């Protein structure tokens, strides 16, 4: 609707989530600038609570990116001491800075996507991959809130849940640990889930009573 | 898979100063839609910051050095037609944590008004990092 | 011509973010992991240092080379003595090209058929015509 002024924003990063084998050299993730306009990326790391650490480095940390164009960044560890009996989170956040655009309040707004994905540290002492043990989930009501039970040593990223039939937002659940959902609403009084798997997509329905 | 994530801004109807140098409550400053997500992309996943970091508000400041400011809420609504908003600064204005609309989601920018003080006429800015957090 | 300043940049509190770089169309000097070809051939993957050097006219950046590292890469080292701080000359080289392609992060090096190793065989033709 061309009565209203319209501008448009977009960073695309070629994975959903980075695997990363722990002390391997580095590995390689495509970023792409969909726009008609060319931008600064900037990529920075985050531990899992989105705060500053630097174990991981990726370069380059600041390029400029041309309109429809595509560069990759190189993620490599930089040490730090890891726990070797379950994976590590932290994550790559992707920002795309946009260039320069008596009554009357003229409102100006700019606006930079900042695309933020898992870095998943997988100790190469771990066999297997979370699909193998994505059924292991257990469930129970505690507080008015849902809690999942996760006794692997990978963060189960849930990717679909439902309980009793009714949705709940996804969230990870972490390794060899718990997560509390909150009940909103009418969901309260079986859960059903799926994964998302290594390669992003959704993996198989698994369905289980709640216990306790 | 990749991670796509769009935005698009639609500028709503013109801003004008009332009688008493305030401007009016709950205008539609503008519309954002974001888009390219994948299905299960959550509300609480997506985080709307600025400079002045309010929790739950975006703020808007002159450009003419007196440091005019009014704020601005971000809202939406889910498939039942219930209030929901992301996090702005960090926190959530309203509602529950949802899964976001299949494809896109739009949100509204409501006025709140003025931080204090008659607002002048003028130019008025923020730039604001959407930031998503994908599953 | 798009013009970036530093408004939505992550500083540093007071730290300060150039962009003068950028607004002429150029990358910043440093380091960049790169896949290096030599007349079109893939030879290797690491990390090179880039530094700005102006050519013709022109701005560009420009790899610091070992001598062992071109050995590596199917080039005659032994031809080129005025190749030989630890980066060579690549202008030593005659009827060469060197450009950093920088969204591929490909460094290509062009160069004349008799400056390199020969390589029996046989996607390529028995001999060539030279320079």
């Amino acid at each position: 609707d061309i009565k209203f002024a319209s501008k448009e924003y977009g960073v695309t990063i070629g994975e959903s989530r980075i695997i990363y084998p722990l002390d391997a050299a580095g590995v390689m993730v495509s970023v792409k600038n969909t726009q008609d306009y060319p931008v600064l990326i900037q990529s920075r790391i985050y531990d899992e609570n989105k705060e500053k650490e630097d174990p991981f480095v990726v370069t380059p940390p600041l390029f400029r990116l041309d309109a429809k164009q595509q560069n990759s960044l190189r993620i490599a560890q930089a040490g730090g001491v890891f726990p070797r009996d379950k994976e590590s989170l932290k994550w790559l956040c992707v920002k795309g800075i946009p260039p320069k655009d008596d009554k009357d309040v003229g409102v100006f707004v700019q606006f930079a996507i900042n695309n933020c994905i898992k870095l998943l540290v997988r100790p190469n002492e771990l066999k297997g991959t979370p699909i193998q043990f994505a059924e292991n989930l257990s469930w129970k009501v505690d507080g008015g809130k849902l809690i999942a039970e996760n006794p692997s040593p990978f963060y189960m990223n849930i990717g679909e849940l439902t309980f009793g039939g009714k949705s709940i937002p996804s969230h990870y659940i972490p390794p060899k640990s718990t997560w509390a959902f909150d009940l909103p609403k009418g969901l309260a009084g079986n859960v059903s889930w799926r994964i998302i798997n290594d390669q992003g997509g959704l993996d198989r329905l698994y369905s289980k009573n709640v216990t306790l | 898979e990749p991670a796509r994530i769009t935005l698009t801004y639609k500028e709503g109807a013109p801003i004008t100063i009332m009688d008493n140098g305030n401007i009016d409550t709950e205008l539609l400053v503008g519309t954002l839609t974001l888009g390219g997500y994948k299905t299960g992309t959550t509300s609480t996943s997506v985080n709307f910051t600025d400079a002045a970091g309010d929790p739950m508000y975006l703020t808007f400041t002159s450009q003419d050095g007196n440091n005019h400011q009014f704020t601005t809420k971000v809202i939406g609504k889910d498939s039942r037609d219930f209030d929901i908003s992301p996090k702005v600064n960090g926190e959530n204005l309203v509602g529950d944590d949802v899964v976001l609309a299949t494809g896109s989601q739009d949100f509204f920018v409501r006025s709140i008004g003025s931080k204090g003080g008659k607002l002048a006429a003028g130019k008025y800015t923020d730039a604001v990092t959407v930031t998503v957090s994908n599953q | 011509a798009y013009t970036f300043d530093s408004t939505m940049l992550d500083t540093n509190s007071g730290e300060s973010i150039d962009v003068s770089l950028f607004n002429q169309g150029l990358q910043l000097p440093g380091n960049y992991f790169v896949n290096v070809f030599v007349n079109g051939r893939k030879v290797d993957s690491g990390n090179i240092d880039f530094r700005l050097e102006k050519h013709n006219g022109k701005e560009l950046l420009w790899p610091c080379l070992s001598s062992l590292q071109l050995t590596k890469y199917g080039i005659d080292i032994d031809k080129y003595p005025d190749l030989i701080e630890q980066c060579v000359d690549l202008l030593a080289i005659p009827h060469s090209d060197v450009q950093f392609y920088f969204n591929q992060q490909k460094l290509s090096l062009i160069v004349p058929p008799q400056a390199l190793l020969p390589r029996f065989d046989g996607i390529m033709p028995m001999q060539l015509w030279d320079d």
